[PDB]
């Protein structure tokens, strides 16, 4: 009577398939699902790069826009210095002469 | 090495304005941050030689350079005082505005570092013979040291001093006169009422004019 | 009978050795994909990083020249006040002196 | 509702002095910049101002002024009735102890004398001219002068019985600014109505007039 147990070891491969087969479908998932969290941080670094990459050129464009003022204003503020500086001592002569004059 | 690269940039006279600002900048950059004891002299003469440039701003910034070495270093100068003060006197009567200010106070952060006899002798002679606006600096000068001076020190020098403020202020040339007026304002400062015999042979209206400025720093 | 079971049984055998192959396969799959999402997520992380650093530096640079340049221009303002000051002082002191150029002669 | 919060913040007289300040510097800031805003809330802003100008602390009162300056020179037609308070007001400022602030009130008195109307201006300060205190009557001159300016021959022309009698007194001042300031503002009318303007000067004395003659001939180069 071994027919009934090698009817048994059938049934017992048997759901071990069907066991395996529902367990692959669960990899498969797994895979795609890893598959589509790829994609997605794959469409993050490309918006991340782009943002980054447009907002960094602006910047450089004002940075050296502002060193361009800081130039020109610096070299104003020299020459206005020396200007000053002649007027100061045109006071100066004068109030000299003056006080000769008085005396 | 890093210093050395600047220096031999520096080497190129008349040539290559931009790198040599470039360096310069960087020395300066050095200056404000125990190198100069092996370094010093080479720099030195390579300022004073760059007092000679073609460009003018390379000169009121080697003016600088100089002027942070004179107020970071004084002592170092000592046996290149005659020398230094005769170029900074020098590049007083530069074309330039900027390089004449520069020149002025590269000329007043020198006067307080040099020692105080030396630079009284050599000025002397300057104030005696020197054009104009050399005489001129070479007065103000004289009148920064002497505020530094004591006073049996300038009482040892005055019979070399005073002649040459007795003739600058018998100048034409109302700027030499005013800075000798100012100059003996700041002898009487240190040794007051002495003074007055080593000017027995002024007229009485430059005494007055002299009395007015003294009462004037006085109050 | 029994053949036909003994039959059946060595093909469901075999069918099971396949599977537990193409599950090996696919768990080296699986392994890969997720080295995978680990090292991009490593890369987005640097990107963004990174990125913040940078634009921070950007902005200390930019403030910066900002506050220099409002600065410059105050005290530009304040160079030319005192030359307008000096400029009149001049003039009133020739004014005197034609002044006095009349009452003396 | 911005412009309501500066107002508000601007309403705490001799308080709030950093605060108060930052006010008026984003005032300042705005007037660089709505347009239509001031045809509904200018007034309120210069009553505020000018209550400001009396305030304990200088700086307020320098700040302040500087605004008007500002107000003055984007949108000057604004004070066409306002006028005599304002020059009024400026002109007492000249007279503050603390040096900002009459700098100050001499550039917002250069840009008030550069935007009001001429003949209200020349007529108000007549007796100003004539009654004011040092310096007062000097910064009333030199505004004088520069709305002079400004003005046709005829309108000068006719007005000049009544400029005169405080140019030819002011003369005989004592203060040295205040006759450098008749002589340049006798120079301003002499630049409009030439000779005409000499039997005006009957009553100077010859040195003066050789005074005169000179920066004439100087402002003639």
């Amino acid at each position: 009577g071994s027919t009934t147990a090698l009817q048994e070891a059938l049934k017992e491969k048997q759901q071990h398939i069907e066991q395996l087969l529902a367990e692959r479908d669960l990899e498969r998932a797994e895979v795609a699902k890893a598959t589509s969290h790829v994609g997605e941080i794959e469409q993050e670094l490309a918006l991340a790069r782009d943002g980054h990459d447009q907002h960094v050129l602006e910047l450089e464009a004002k940075m050296d826009q502002l060193r361009t003022m800081v130039e020109a204003a610096d070299r104003e503020k020299v020459e206005l210095l020396n200007q000053l500086e002649e007027e100061k001592r045109k006071v100066e002569d004068l109030q000299f002469r003056v006080e000769e004059e008085s005396i | 090495d890093l210093v050395a690269e600047l220096l031999k940039e520096l080497s190129n006279h008349n040539e290559r304005v931009e790198e040599r600002k470039i360096a310069l900048y960087e020395l300066m950059k050095l200056t404000q941050e125990s190198v100069w004891d092996e370094h010093f002299k080479t720099i030195l003469l390579l300022l004073l030689e760059t007092l000679g440039d073609k460009e003018p701003t390379i000169r009121a910034l080697a003016l600088k350079v100089l002027r942070e070495i004179l107020r970071h270093q004084p002592a170092r100068f000592k046996n290149y005082a005659e020398l230094t003060v005769m170029k900074t006197l020098e590049a007083h009567k530069d074309p330039h505005k900027e390089v004449v200010r520069s020149a002025e106070e590269a000329a007043s952060v020198l006067a307080t570092s040099i020692s105080p006899e030396q630079c009284i002798k050599v000025l002397c002679p300057i104030i005696q013979t020197a054009d104009y606006p050399i005489n001129l600096a070479a007065i103000k000068m004289q009148t920064k040291v002497i505020e530094r001076v004591s006073k049996e020190t300038l009482n040892l020098l005055l019979p070399e001093i005073m002649p040459g403020l007795i003739q600058g202020y018998d100048n034409s040339e109302s700027s030499v006169r005013k800075a000798c007026v100012f100059c003996l304002v700041a002898v009487h400062a240190v040794i007051g009422d002495e003074l007055k015999p080593h000017l027995s042979q002024l007229t009485g209206s430059k005494m007055k004019l002299l009395n007015l400025y003294i009462k004037r720093a006085q109050t």
